[PDB]
């Protein structure tokens, strides 16, 4: 399953 | 003795749309599940038979997740653009690969987070899955921010967490052909290229790993500087192909021989024409 | 940054005339991705090539699997034919049944 993180750069 | 990879890969392209978003999973040398944003209807997919069992609310949060994915990375293209002075005209693209490798016992021997920015090293997470490697000027901005918001820390849970469970269901379920190698059939072929030389072909066909290694010998001998090794290659099937071949003279092919090791060989083959 | 497209064109299954089968066109090692693949039967255009779905490998550069099926005669020629962005003219490579 992948990941739910959402991080900006 | 296993991993799960994801590959994601988001690609401006000015004059053509908004950025495109590709998703793939792999669990080993397999791919899984697939997503592309420019699908008619884009949804996370199913790629290999093991994981079409998997429920609507798997399908459903899987493909939520990678609309979602693709709009940060549009953003994260825009902030890229920024960070290096970057024209909107130009076309660019991020890649990031994640995910976990585990033993044979099923806990977690590594976790990765790496990707590029246009094709070099942009950032990656370090082995302690608590620091980072930035490669650029750009790349530090990243870094700084994500130490001040725990990103590795978020990623470490996610790693040692959900990554290595899931694998460990994938695995499972897909048992019989993914703790299954596959062993190469093998043959050699003869082919004259004039009255004093001919090439001699050994072949790998229908492997399972990937890895896999061909040589040939002369007398013995390693033939290496002389060997024309293709790149392993998909069959198509989900197994893989791949050839060595040497020149040899016309009448002295018995010197020749084609070794090859493979997870599925009980013992290293010895082959000759 | 920029790489060329390494081509290999060849068989699911080893070709046996007369016999049906799929015809591969393997690219990569390339950058960006955007590329151009068709795959010819005796120098014309294969309608429905499809193809595997994008990944990269360690290096970053991109791969992708095109593929048809074919039933291959004595007579019949196939090859693929690549455009990318590194290329001055689209790149043909003929299959050869031992290769
Ligand atoms: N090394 C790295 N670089 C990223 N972007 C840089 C190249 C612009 C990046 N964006 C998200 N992540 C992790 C957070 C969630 C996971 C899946 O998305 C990965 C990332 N890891």
């Amino acid at each position: 399953v992948t990941t739910d993180i959402q991080v900006k750069v | 003795s296993h991993s799960m990879r994801y590959f994601y890969t988001a690609m401006s392209r000015p004059g053509r749309g908004e950025p495109r978003f590709i998703a793939v999973g792999y669990v080993d040398d397999t791919q899984f599940v697939r997503f592309d944003s420019d699908a008619a209807s884009p949804r996370m997919a199913p790629r290999a038979p093991w994981i079409e069992q998997e429920g609507p609310e798997y399908w459903d949060g899987e493909t939520r997740n990678m609309k979602a994915s693709a709009q940060t990375y549009r953003e994260n293209l825009r902030i890229a653009l920024r960070y290096y002075n970057q024209s909107e005209a130009g076309s660019h693209i991020i890649q990031v690969m994640y995910g976990c490798d585990v033993g044979p016992d099923g806990r977690l021997l590594r976790g990765h987070d790496q990707s590029a920015y246009d094709g070099k090293d942009y950032i990656a997470l370090n082995e302690d899955l608590s620091s980072w490697t930035a490669a650029d000027t750009a790349a530090q901005i990243t870094q700084r921010k994500w130490e001040a918001a725990r990103v590795a820390e978020q990623l470490r849970a996610y790693l040692e967490g959900l990554c290595v469970e899931w694998l460990r269901r994938y695995l499972e379920n897909g048992k019989e052909t993914l703790q299954r190698a596959d062993p190469p059939k093998t043959h050699v072929t003869h082919h004259p290229i004039s009255d004093h030389e001919a090439t001699l072909r050994c072949w790998a066909l229908g492997f399972y790993p990937a890895e896999i290694t061909l040589t040939w010998q002369r007398d013995g001998e390693d033939q290496t500087q002389d060997t024309e090794l293709v790149e392993t290659r998909p069959a198509g099937d989900r197994t893989f192909q791949k050839w060595a071949a040497v020149v040899v003279p016309s009448g002295e092919e018995q010197r020749y021989t084609c070794h090859v090791q493979h997870e599925g060989l009980p013992k290293p083959l010895t082959l000759r024409w | 940054i920029q790489r060329t497209p390494k081509i290999q064109v060849y068989s699911r299954h080893p070709a046996e005339n007369g016999k049906s089968n799929f015809l591969n066109c393997y690219v990569s090692g390339f950058h960006p991705s955007d590329i151009e693949v068709d795959l010819l039967k005796n120098g014309e255009r294969i309608e429905k090539v499809e193809h595997s779905d994008l990944s990269f490998s360690k290096d970053w550069s991109f791969y992708l699997l095109y593929y048809t099926e074919f039933t291959p005669t004595e007579k019949d020629e196939y090859a693929c034919r690549v455009n990318h962005v590194t290329l001055s003219q689209p790149k043909i490579v003929k299959w050869d049944r031992d290769m």
